[PDB]
């Protein structure tokens, strides 16, 4: 299986989504025209995973852009790689979702969703062998969160044997738009637990902290946060995009990473951590990459890895380096810290190497972990949800769109089940 | 930081070894079933040798030699001595022995019993100790399992004062390179009650086991005479050293037993590495002839010596493979 | 002359297939285009090599081979590779989507829809056989296709060709080069289902080959290419007696007869010597004594285990190069007095020896140096059960928490098949115990 | 000691040396298994689609 269909929803979804296509396009040698101007053949070998060929010979991203507002999509279209997207893959309403999950999922989103599925079907039909879908969205707003999870439900109904994966941005009070973000996040998680196969948890708390503590940026913008996201995203999709042995498609990644169907929320990690523009001149040694990629301070989800156990780990090393030194360092980490890797999944750490480094670095490592420490992320959202929900505060925004309190109670309970299910395996 | 697991709870020797390994702070202990160890201090029974040395990036080591039971079960030791060209029936430091079953060499045993009956020369045997043949065979089928019939040593050396029997325990460490190391300290395990040539029924004056004694404690603390004292004695009474009259023979026996099984048990070209501590039990007769009693695969030490020997185990068996940031052993040269 | 069909399943089976056939061509002087100048009977023959190669009127020698993968990438390499001309398109069979490292997906889901097509293309080769003796099956234990499709294929071959012999070459999983955490599951499931359908299986542990490549070839990080050239040398040692004139192991039936007294216990250990780097500048050539002695070193074995602590049921020595019986018997006499070799009571202590005078062929510019003499030992020893013990422990660890089981249940397999497969392995481990001490 | 069964040809030779003497499922049942599994997958899918219809 080859083709992945990419969907980006809402302001956050479309902003990280645009950056993703920007970064991977440069790696595959594709320019704003859709014209290849690269040297290596490794660049084109698996280009069909993400790109359509339309005679030119031009490469068109298999990408559908979705919003309930036109704003951020006009931003994308007049942005750097804006011309590359298929204009018919732009699907927008006018009325917005007002950071309201109920509007995205039930009222405004319901009005727009069929048009999105027409574009999904049109893209799915040109595929030799569709692998499945990736979605970029946030959980804190209304469109990416409410409408994004509506879309996932409808995509699963029409394609139940395909893999569904998400890059899901979790909200934090540190970088926050509205007080209702915990409501929107809890309702979205409930969906994600049932209808995705694999979810990369991108924690805005973590991205903020990395920017503040490590990159010495005193006031991080979304741009700074998204630079970390696009690097992580390029990293986690390396094995899908380039010639390679393991985690080479979406189903094989799921089979190695997900021991129990509900526990499919991954903590990504990246090394070296770099800020935008400002370059680093000294390449990292393989021992340094390996130490940094496993460091809590390189994690994109604000969870302490020492507070849990790793179920499974995938590690991707990028650049020209010694594969023998990689195996040794990877083996050294596990042997040194063996109590943090569950002993009932043997050889639960898999490593891949790709020759092509990302732009502006000679060496990089990407970490994908399924840790039971992710539970800290869900506990945090749960705490914020309950603080409001016990006084039913802000609920009228949701009941006004037809929702009952019961739906909140159920979504909370399911998220608490997920928490305690993680705790079960951290002690087994 | 080196790692290790512990799979034998009842081992005083290894309890002390781990305690020492922890106290260097360069060794970390893991849970029983974590496969990511450098060192296994394993179980006595059914040790999973098949699962060792298949962990990439880990040099693995275990404190047992697979196949050393050929030396350490009484039935197996007899078989090993009789059938190996290096030892043979011709062997002169092992008592005449026969292997006997209930539902085998019962036939060949009774044949040698009658040549003893010919000249009526001392015809007493062990299994537990009897004068007449058919009273031993009737004890055998009464019990269940397999056991050995062995010529009993009717003229032991007897310590004065007190007309006392004894046995010598020697501790031997065989490292991963198959160097054979004899711990310089041995121990004599003495009888307290005088030896009785004409009554084998009185059993605590004939069997020297440290448990079976507890007359106990009379002449030496806990029925344990150490080396300096026994040497002093042999000089004073018999005008000879421990070295000349006994230890030359002991060193010879130890090296013969262990050179014999070396091709069957060596881990020299294997994917994992082994060491083992043995306890060799020796009897000395009245002419100062040394006889091998048995070989113990999982021995305990003597209280006074736990510290020194356990430290040596760490020094020559463990740190030799896994070095950190004089000797108490005599190397037996083969 | 009696024909053999080779069946190569999944990535491992296909890539190893490529290496074997590459080597076969070099050994028989068959060119990339498929022409064989030294063959004088144009268009036919019943020479020993025709066991493996059929012929066309144009004089093309074509492998009696079928390649099957559930995904196209790897078979597409064969299709457009240097041996593109050798194979008929109908012999190269690909699906669209693979088994995703899942036994149940390879066996139940995707197996179902391709099994009839594969068996039909096998039938096309069988129809051209005057006297088909049976099958050589190459696959991994660890892959979804290698494990899942193979076991289904084996069940069906027993049905359609019940009289015919089936031999396996099986890649046993190693973490250093493995692609999936579920390989232990796939291995046990495929072994259970395949056990009755296989007459003789040669296991090759990737760990053992990986380490041979590191220690003896000085390869820092062995690739599949390194591993496969070594594996194909061992396979060619094993099949040489089917492809060359001789009186030992001349048909598939003789493999069971000579190597397998007890039908369930059908996994002989292969040991190979010597393995010598081609960029070793100065090499002192090894004698018959030295290479035969090396057959008793664990480091030279296809599976790391300890034959001193099991019992032998049979032992064949297969020499290539300048070797004469006298030097074999002399080497055996000396080795017998230095090593622990214990046969079971109900078998003769002894060796079946075969010598082919042509030294092993090496692939030009490959990793292996040309040697004057080499040997492959095939021994049926109980010690190989150590490899089952390892696999079973790993299976038990994951299954006790039912980790990943939902992937298999979701493909239509019942949970009970896990516990059934594991029970058969417990019985197998027991059989080896009873034979072995 | 004893060498037996010696066979020689142009290509090589074989022999035996002795050191010491001694002392299926049907086509129908397969079709059945593969269709049972298909039915279990059909049922799991129909359960999922019912739940999505709710
Ligand atoms: N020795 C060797 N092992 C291989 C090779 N290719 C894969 N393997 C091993 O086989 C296992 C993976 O199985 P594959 O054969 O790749 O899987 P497959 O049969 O193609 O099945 P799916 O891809 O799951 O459909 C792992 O243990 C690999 O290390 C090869 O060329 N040589
Ligand atoms: N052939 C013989 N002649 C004289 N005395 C003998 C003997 N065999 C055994 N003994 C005595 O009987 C005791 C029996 O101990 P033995 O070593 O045979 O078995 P065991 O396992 O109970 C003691 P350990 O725990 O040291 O192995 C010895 O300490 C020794 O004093
Ligand atoms: N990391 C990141 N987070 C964002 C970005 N834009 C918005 N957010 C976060 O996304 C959430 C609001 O959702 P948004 O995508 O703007 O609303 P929507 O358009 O209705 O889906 C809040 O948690 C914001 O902190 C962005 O560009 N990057
Ligand atoms: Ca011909
Ligand atoms: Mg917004
Ligand atoms: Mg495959």
């Amino acid at each position: 299986m080859r083709e992945i269909v990419h969907i980006q929803a809402g302001q956050c979804g479309n902003q990280i989504g645009a950056k993703f296509w920007e970064v991977i396009s440069d790696e595959h040698g594709i320019d704003p025209t859709g014209s290849y101007h690269g040297d290596s053949d490794l660049q084109l070998e698996r280009i069909n995973v993400y790109y359509n060929e339309a005679t030119g010979n031009k490469y068109v991203p298999r990408a559908i852009l979705v919003d309930l507002e036109p704003g951020t999509m006009d931003s994308v279209r007049s942005g750097p790689f804006g011309q590359i997207f298929r204009p018919d893959n732009f699907v927008f309403g006018q009325s917005g979702a007002g950071n309201n999950w109920a509007k995205g999922h039930y009222t405004e989103g319901a009005e727009l969703v069929d048009s999105v599925l027409d574009v999904v079907r049109k893209e799915s039909e040109s595929c030799d062998c569709l692998q499945g879908f990736q979605l970029t969205h946030s959980l804190g707003g209304g469109t990416g969160s409410g409408m994004g999870t509506l879309l996932i439900s409808k995509i699963r109904e029409e394609y139940p044997d395909r893999i569904m994966n998400t890059f899901s941005v979790m909200p934090s009070p540190k970088v926050s738009d509205t007080v209702v973000e915990p409501y929107n996040a809890t309702l979205s998680v409930h969906q994600l637990v049932e209808n995705t196969d694999e979810t990369y948890c991108i924690d805005n708390e973590a991205l903020y902290d990395i920017c503040f503590r490590t990159l010495k940026l005193t006031t991080p913008t979304y741009g700074d946060l998204n630079h970390l996201v696009s690097a992580t995203m390029s990293g986690v999709t390396t094995c899908l995009r380039f010639p390679g042995q393991l985690n080479a498609d979406l189903r094989k990644l799921a089979v190695n990473m997900v021991p129990f169907p509900r526990l499919h929320f991954f903590m990504p990690g990246f090394a070296p951590l770099t800020s935008r523009g400002s370059q680093q001149y000294r390449a990292l040694t393989v021992p340094e990459l390996t130490q940094q990629m496993f460091d809590s301070k390189n994690m994109m989800a604000a969870c302490d890895p020492r507070h849990g156990r790793y179920l499974t780990v995938a590690a991707i090393f990028r650049g020209r380096m010694s594969m023998k030194e990689v195996d040794e360092q990877m083996l050294n980490v596990q042997n040194k810290n063996s109590s943090y890797f569950v002993e009932w999944i043997p050889n639960n750490v898999k490593t891949a190497v790709c020759d092509i480094p990302p732009r502006g670095l000679k060496m990089s490592a990407t970490f994908i972990g399924n840790s039971t420490a992710i539970q800290e992320l869900f506990k945090r959202i749960s705490e914020q949800f309950t603080a409001m929900f016990r006084r039913k505060a802000f609920l009228h925004w949701y009941t006004g769109e037809g929702m009952d309190e019961m739906e909140f109670t159920e979504a909370e309970s399911n998220m608490n089940d997920l928490v305690s299910e993680y705790q079960q395996y951290q002690d087994a | 930081m080196y790692t290790f697991v512990v799979r034998d709870e009842n081992s005083s020797v290894y309890a002390e070894v781990s305690r020492l390994l922890l106290a260097t702070g360069q060794w970390k202990r893991l849970r029983k079933d974590n496969p990511r160890f450098n060192l296994m201090l394993g179980e006595r029974n059914r040790l999973p040798f098949g699962r060792l040395g298949h962990e990439p990036g880990l040099v693995q080591l275990v404190n047992y030699y697979r196949g050393a039971d050929k030396l350490c079960r009484k039935a197996s030791l007899v078989k090993l001595i009789k059938t190996s060209p290096e030892l043979s029936e011709s062997c002169t430091w092992f008592p005449e022995s026969y292997v006997i079953y209930p539902t085998d060499e019962r036939e060949v045993f009774l044949a040698a019993y009658n040549r003893r009956r010919e000249g009526r020369e001392g015809n007493v045997w062990i299994a537990l100790i009897s004068s007449e043949a058919s009273e031993l065979l009737d004890f055998i089928d009464e019990q269940g399992q397999v056991h050995v019939i062995q010529k009993y040593l009717e003229k032991p050396l007897l310590l004065e004062p007190g007309h006392r029997k004894f046995d010598i325990r020697s501790w031997v460490l065989v490292d991963h390179l198959y160097n054979i190391y004899l711990y310089r300290e041995g121990v004599l395990r003495t009888s307290s009650e005088p030896y009785n040539s004409a009554n084998f029924q009185d059993k605590t004056c004939h069997l020297t086991n440290h448990c079976i004694q507890k007359n106990y404690g009379r002449y030496e603390e806990g029925n344990e005479m150490f080396f300096e004292e026994f040497n002093q004695y042999l000089m004073d009474a018999l005008n000879t050293t421990l070295e000349n009259s006994i230890l030359l023979q002991i060193k010879h026996i130890i090296r013969s037993c262990l050179m014999c099984i070396e091709p069957a048990i060596s881990t020299k070209h294997l994917h994992y590495q082994s060491f083992q501590l043995f306890g060799f039990d020796f009897m000395v007769d009245e002419e100062l002839k040394v006889w091998l009693i048995e070989v113990n695969g999982a021995p305990a030490c003597a209280q006074k010596l736990y510290a020194e020997l356990c430290q040596g185990i760490v020094d020559v068996a463990i740190s030799s493979v896994f070095p950190l940031a004089t000797s108490i052993f005599i190397k037996l040269h083969h | 002359m009696r024909e053999c069909i080779s069946i190569h399943v999944g990535q491992a089976g296909v890539q190893i297939g490529n290496a074997c056939w590459e080597l076969y061509c070099l050994e028989h002087g068959i060119q990339p285009d498929g022409q064989m100048p030294s063959d004088k009977t144009i268009g036919g023959g019943d020479d020993s090599f025709n066991t493996f190669f059929s012929e066309t009127g144009a004089g093309k020698h074509v492998p009696r081979a079928v390649f099957v993968d559930l995904e196209p990438t790897v078979i597409d390499e064969v299709r457009t590779g240097t041996y593109r001309q050798l194979f008929h398109p109908e012999q190269l069979i690909t699906g669209k989507e693979d088994a995703a490292n899942n036994y149940a997906r390879g066996h139940y889901t995707i197996g179902k829809e391709i099994i009839d097509l594969v068996l039909d293309r096998i039938r096309k080769l069988a129809d051209q056989c005057t006297g088909l003796q049976g099958f050589l099956v190459f696959h991994s234990f660890g892959g979804g296709t290698g494990s899942g499709f193979t076991s289904l294929l084996m069940e069906r071959l027993s049905v359609d060709y019940g009289k015919k012999s089936k031999l396996e070459f099986s890649i046993y999983p190693a973490p250093q080069v493995s692609t999936a955490v579920v390989e232990p599951y796939n291995s046990i499931l495929t072994t259970h289902t395949t056990l009755e359908h296989s007459d003789c299986a040669f296991m090759v542990d990737n760990e053992a080959i990986y380490d041979i490549c590191r220690r003896n070839l000085d390869i820092e990080r062995p690739t599949y290419t390194n591993l496969n050239r070594l594996i194909s040398q061992i396979v060619s040692s094993i099949t040489a007696s089917l492809r060359f004139d001789g009186a030992l192991n001349v048909d598939l039936t003789e493999f069971q007869t000579n190597l397998v007294p007890y039908p369930r216990i059908h996994f002989p250990l292969a040991t190979y010597a010597p393995v010598i780097s081609a960029e070793k500048a100065y090499h002192e050539q090894l004698s018959v004594a030295e290479i035969t002695n090396a057959c008793f070193e664990p480091a030279n074995q296809m599976v790391k285990c300890d034959p001193r602590h099991g019992k032998y049921m049979a032992c064949c020595l297969l020499y290539r190069g300048d070797v004469v019986p006298k030097d074999v018997n002399a080497a055996i006499a000396t080795i017998k007095t230095k090593r622990s070799i214990q046969f079971v009571d109900w078998c003769p202590t002894g060796f079946k020896v075969g010598i082919n005078y042509q030294p092993p062929t090496v692939v030009p510019g490959g990793d292996l140096a040309k040697v004057q003499r080499a040997v492959c030992m095939l021994s049926n020893t109980t010690a190989i059960a150590e490899a089952w013990a390892r696999l079973d422990h790993k299976f038990d660890l994951m299954y006790a928490k039912r980790a990943f089981v939902h992937w298999y249940v979701g493909e239509g397999m019942e949970e009970g098949e896990f516990s059934e497969a594991r029970e058969d392995m417990a019985a197998l481990e027991k059989d080896y115990e009873e034979v072995g001490v | 000691m004893e060498v037996i069964e010696l066979n020689k040809c142009t290509s090589g030779q074989s022999f035996e040396v002795i050191l010491k003497p001694p002392s299926d499922p049907s086509l129908e049942e397969i079709q059945k298994k593969l269709e049972a599994a298909e039915e279990r997958r059909k049922y799991q899918e129909a359960e999922l689609l019912k739940h999505l219809a709710e």
